[PDB]
DNA sequence: TAGCGTCGTAAATCATAGAG
DNA sequence: ACTCTATGATTTACGACGCT
C-alpha cells in the first residue's frame, strides 16, 4: 500500500524545534548537520529540509503566534 | 528585534507564484520524455503554444530535472 | 558577455492527516 | 463519521555559482 503522510512525533518536532531555535538567527543546517537531525528523528533529509522551509516561513510570516514556544525553547 | 532579518528573502520584485493548469503541466512532461534537455527551438515552440514564456518553460525543465533528481534519491536508500 | 547547467531555497499551494 | 485546519510535501521562480 502507499505510504500516507504523518505529522512526525513529539520528539522529531522537539529535536528540529531545539536546533531551529538554538540557531534563529540563520536557522540554515548544513548537508551533514541535516543528516544527523535526520538520524536523531527517524526521518529523511528531504523531510528535514521541508521542515525547515516550512519553519521558517511560518515563523516569519507569523513572529507572535510562535512566541513562548520560543521562550520554552 | 527582527530575528529573520538576516535570512533569505524573496527580491520584493520577484514574479508571483502561478500554479500552471494540467493542460501546461501534461504537455510539458510530454516535451520532457521526448527530450529532457530543451533546444532553443523547442523551447520557443513549447512556450508560444502553452502560453508561458521561454524564461518559464526553461525553468520548468531545470525544476523538473531536480525532482527527477529528488525522486530516485528517495529510491536509492 | 550571453546563456544554459545545478543547488538550495522562498513563498504559495497542495493533499489529507487528524483533531474536534 | 464529518467538517476544518494544521502540517508535511509539492510546485514556481530565483540568486549564486559552475562552465563554455
Amino acid at each position: 500500500a502507499r505510504r500516507k503522510r504523518r505529522n512526525f512525533n513529539k520528539q522529531a518536532t522537539e529535536i528540529l524545534n531545539e536546533y531551529f531555535y538554538s540557531h534563529l538567527s540563520n536557522p540554515y543546517p548544513s548537508e551533514e548537520a541535516k543528516e544527523e537531525l535526520a538520524k536523531k528523528c527517524g526521518i529523511t533529509v528531504s523531510q528535514v529540509s521541508n521542515w525547515f522551509g516550512n519553519k521558517r516561513i511560518r515563523y516569519k510570516k507569523n513572529i507572535g503566534k510562535f512566541q513562548e514556544e520560543a521562550n520554552i525553547y | 528585534n527582527n530575528p529573520a532579518a538576516n535570512w533569505l528573502h524573496a527580491r520584493s520584485t520577484r514574479k508571483k507564484r502561478c500554479p500552471y493548469t494540467k493542460h501546461q503541466t501534461l504537455e510539458l512532461e510530454k516535451e520532457f520524455l521526448f527530450n529532457m534537455y530543451l533546444t532553443r527551438d523547442r523551447r520557443y515552440e513549447v512556450a508560444r503554444l502553452l502560453n508561458l514564456t521561454e524564461r518559464q518553460v526553461k525553468i520548468w525543465f531545470q525544476n523538473r530535472r531536480m525532482k527527477m533528481k529528488k525522486i530516485n534519491k528517495d529510491r536509492a536508500k
